């Protein structure tokens, strides 16, 4: 897509392998906020958003949180506090071509500027002056997208990259999509340390002897920490000791 | 016409166990003792505002209300969201889809999937384009009014559609009476038993007395003094003073200089 | 501040505005503030609920928080 | 700041000059482009645009009887025909968006002299 | 980045065609070097490589019985001669590290088409 009109997909019911991405030597640049990019096929996500667009090589640098720009600003923005991956390569063969690539457009203006994940897809002619312009170009009267027109021989700076933003969402909701993990058997009255969904913690599991409600998946306790977990292979509720301690 | 909601819309806000607990919680609640707007069916289907979140409920013997229809100019220009209870099964889909004014059911698109005596209530919410529904079930022996006790709602459905909701009309097929509220941001104190079901609810806004529960983390107060809140004078106008300063800085000159 | 008798009683409360005039907030000005919702009286007892400079509230006899 | 401008010159008032410049495809994408021109103590103006979308041309008032402003899209290039010059029209001529401006990463560059004498 | 190929064109297949590329000292130093192929609608694949010590040749299977590979230090040029070419091997060709990769601050060239008719 074009950066002012970007596309989104998302990603669920999956098994996530973000090694293929990271080591891929494909990559002119791989990005990672709040999390660090060797530590994400340990991870388990409610869901992963991606987002996909065409930029020109120096406002590559704009696709993070907190900057400003004609991308940041106009077409495509990133919160603050943005967690999620920006992986980016070169497609000189393959978006340029000989006498410019006129179809990937971007805003240059607007009359205001957009929150974190909106699109702005109005062809409404932008007004820069004081006389009305009812849809016609001319003075004070400009159409806001504009072509990018990469060509095979123009500097790196202007030739065209393609980007790929993965959003990472994390809530106490189960998590739809982890990494490419695999099970162990499930023990009992033992002191181990445990990976349920995501949900980590070191205790001993025993079965619990308590009824949770059909949709939930685990449970707390009065100061709030985990009491209890369902399991996700065999829907039974297991009960979440701290292993013994004191002082000698 | 109108009636007193009589604390109902409370719903289960995570998908949390806890039990024996009393839980303080920030949420889109319908508030205690608002009332609701009482549509008749017999001798009708407006278009009314979604808000914030609304809370429906209906009471039936035959079930004429199929379903409803969520969006925004319902105009087939943009996504529009269509639920309807039909046959054996329920199907949702989201589509530029071409409404009548008044659909009824007789007697490119982007998203789908498919799942008096009888009291429904829901709660219908819009959050990081989650349109979540909430549900009970209960069974009543009431016509002239809307029932009284507590009941909280459990989630049903989280459908990830990403759509923008402003406005909704409900689908009733044709050959009986239905409520319409609206949620709010505020706290309440929640009370889960032994099995982890909430049972009872404080709404910290109601009165003083209730903000004294919530302050207390009760539902039992004792004989006394509370100090439960602050009380500020809001400023209730402005005033700006300056000298009378007609002359402009002369930026110009320094700016638009002919010599550096 | 909310000044009630116990919930196993009544549901009935009266609230104090502790450094402000009744005037900027059954109504009684006392030195601990404005006192909204008790019913002032001249008789004399004594003590139950305190509220301060010399003032107590109390929940009696049709039964209503007194001051 | 990824154009050249060419055909200026000095002529007698009357007949007609050819100015052009070629832009590369950052530059001729841009929704409109245009002429701009400096006389010597004067502010820079535009004096004739076309947009890409449309070929909708537009010009100052003190040049509507005698511009005419053209584009190319084959070799990415933009013209303007000055016919009937007059002294008055002696200025430099630039080449720039429509919207020029520093707030969008233009660059002026080098422009031509135009000289019209008697 | 510092690269330049050539000799690219139409030929009928059978007899034969040149290609050549030169590079700075940066790239010519690297510890080997070949050609890269991409015909449309595929991805880029290695063709063949040589070495920089021992001037040590391969091939991928599908050109081991027509292509060879050399390199002149002299001019800092690298060669491939395509013998017996058939319509399968119309591609873009490019001169790149047998390590060609981003990650090592790699950058593909324009490359030359090659064509080839029945
Ligand atoms: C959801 O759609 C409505 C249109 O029905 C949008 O409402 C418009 O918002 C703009 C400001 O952005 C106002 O100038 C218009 O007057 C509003 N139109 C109407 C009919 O009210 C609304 O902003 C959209 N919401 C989101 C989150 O996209
Ligand atoms: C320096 O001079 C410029 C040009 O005279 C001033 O900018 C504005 O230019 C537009 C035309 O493009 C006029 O319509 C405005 O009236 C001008 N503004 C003003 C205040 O005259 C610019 O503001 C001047 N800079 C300073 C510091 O005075
Ligand atoms: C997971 O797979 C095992 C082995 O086939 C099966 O016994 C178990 O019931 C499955 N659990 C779920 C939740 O699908
Ligand atoms: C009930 O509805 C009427 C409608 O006229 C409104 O004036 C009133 O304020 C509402 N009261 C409450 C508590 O919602
Ligand atoms: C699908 O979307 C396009 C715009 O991308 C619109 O022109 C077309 O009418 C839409 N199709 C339907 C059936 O609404
Ligand atoms: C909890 O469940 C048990 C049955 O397992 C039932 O006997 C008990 O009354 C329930 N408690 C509450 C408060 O509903
Ligand atoms: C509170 O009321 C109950 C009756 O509902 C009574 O049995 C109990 O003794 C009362 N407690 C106090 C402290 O008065
Ligand atoms: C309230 O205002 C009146 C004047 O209207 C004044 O006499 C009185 O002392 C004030 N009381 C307090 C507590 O400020
Ligand atoms: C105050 O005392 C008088 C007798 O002097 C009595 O008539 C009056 O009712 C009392 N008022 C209150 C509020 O106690």
């Amino acid at each position: 897509a074009s950066v002012y009109a970007w596309n989104r997909k998302r990603i669920s019911n999956c098994v996530a392998d973000y090694s293929v991405l990271y080591n891929s030597a494909s990559f002119s640049t791989f990005k990672c906020y709040g999390v660090s990019p060797t530590k994400l096929n340990d991870l388990c996500f409610t869901n992963v958003y991606a987002d996909s667009f065409v930029i020109r090589g120096d406002e590559v640098r704009q696709i993070a949180p907190g900057q400003t720009g004609k991308i940041a600003d106009y077409n495509y923005k990133l919160p603050d506090d943005f967690t999620g991956c920006v992986i980016a390569w070169n497609s000189n063969n393959l978006d340029s071509k000989v006498g410019g690539n006129y179809n990937y457009l971007y805003r240059l203006f607007r009359k205001s500027n957009l929150k974190p994940f909106e699109r702005d897809i109005s062809t409404e002619i932008y007004q820069a002056g004081s006389t009305p312009c009812n849809g016609v170009e001319g003075f004070n009267c400009y159409f806001p997208l504009q072509s990018y027109g990469f060509q095979p021989t123009n500097g790196v700076g202007y030739q065209p990259y393609r980007v790929v933003v993965l959003s990472f969402e994390l809530l106490h909701a189960p998590a739809t999509v982890c990494g490419p993990k695999k099970s162990t058997n499930l023990v009992k009255n033992k002191c181990v340390n445990f990976n349920f969904n995501g949900l980590t913690g070191t205790g001993v599991l025993t079965e619990s002897n308590k009824k949770f409600l059909p949709f939930q998946q685990f449970g707390r306790d009065i100061a709030d920490t985990t009491d209890a977990v369902r399991d996700p292979q065999t829907l039974e509720i297991l009960d979440i000791t701290p292993c013994s301690f004191g002082g000698v | 016409a109108y009636t007193n909601s009589f604390t109902r819309g409370v719903y289960y806000p995570d998908k949390v166990f806890r039990s024996s607990v009393l839980h303080s919680t920030q949420d889109l609640f319908l508030p205690f003792f608002s009332n609701v707007t009482w549509f008749h069916a017999i001798h009708d289907n407006p278009v009314l505002p979604f808000n914030d979140g609304v809370y429906f409920a209906s009471t039936e013997k035959s079930n004429i209300i199929r379903g409803w229809i969520f969006g925004t100019t319902l105009d087939s220009k943009t996504q529009s969201l269509l639920i309807v209870n039909n046959a054996t099964n329920v199907v949702i889909k989201v589509c530029e889809f071409q409404f009548c004014n008044d659909p009824f059911l007789g007697v490119n698109c982007t998203f789908e999937y498919v799942s008096f005596k009888n009291l429904r209530e829901f709660v219908f919410k819009n959050i990081d384009g989650y349109f979540k529904i909430y549900s009970k079930h209960t069974p009543i022996n009431l016509v002239r009014d809307l029932p009284q006790g507590f009941s909280a709602l459990e989630p049903l459905v989280d459908l990830p559609i990403g759509i923008n909701i402003t406005r909704f009309q409900t689908l009733l097929a044709l050959h009986a009476a239905y409520y319409v509220g609206y949620l709010q941001p505020r706290t309440f104190l929640l009370k889960y038993n032994e099995n982890g079901t909430i049972t009872d609810a404080v709404d910290c806004a109601l009165d003083p007395l209730s903000e004294t529960k919530c302050t207390l983390k009760s539902f039992t107060v004792e004989k006394g003094i509370y100090q439960t809140s602050n009380f500020r004078v809001q400023p209730t106008e402005s005033i700006v003073r300056f000298p009378n300063i007609t002359n402009l800085c002369p930026f110009g000159e320094v700016f638009n200089a002919t010599r550096f | 501040s909310v000044i009630t008798p116990g919930t196993n009683t009544s549901n009935q409360v009266a609230v104090l505005y502790q450094d402000v005039n009744c005037t900027e907030v059954n109504v009684f000005q006392t030195r601990a503030g404005c006192l909204i919702g008790a019913e002032h009286v001249n008789n004399s007892y004594e003590c139950d609920i305190p509220i301060g400079a010399g003032i107590c509230a109390s929940y009696q006899t049709s039964q209503s928080i007194i001051a | 700041v990824q154009l050249v401008e060419s055909g200026g010159g000095l002529v007698q008032a009357g007949g007609s000059l050819r100015l052009s410049c070629a832009a590369s495809g950052y530059i001729f994408g841009r929704n409109a482009m245009g002429w701009y021109r400096q006389a010597p103590g004067k502010e820079r103006e535009l004096v004739a645009g076309i947009t890409r979308r449309g070929s909708i041309t537009y010009y100052a008032d003190s040049v509507k009887g005698r511009f005419t402003i053209s584009r190319d899209n084959a070799k990415n290039t933009v013209y303007l025909q000055m016919n009937s010059l007059k002294p008055e029209d002696t200025a430099v001529y630039y080449c720039a968006a429509d919207p020029a401006s520093p707030a969008y990463g233009d660059y002026w560059g080098q422009g031509t002299q135009v000289t019209v004498s008697s």
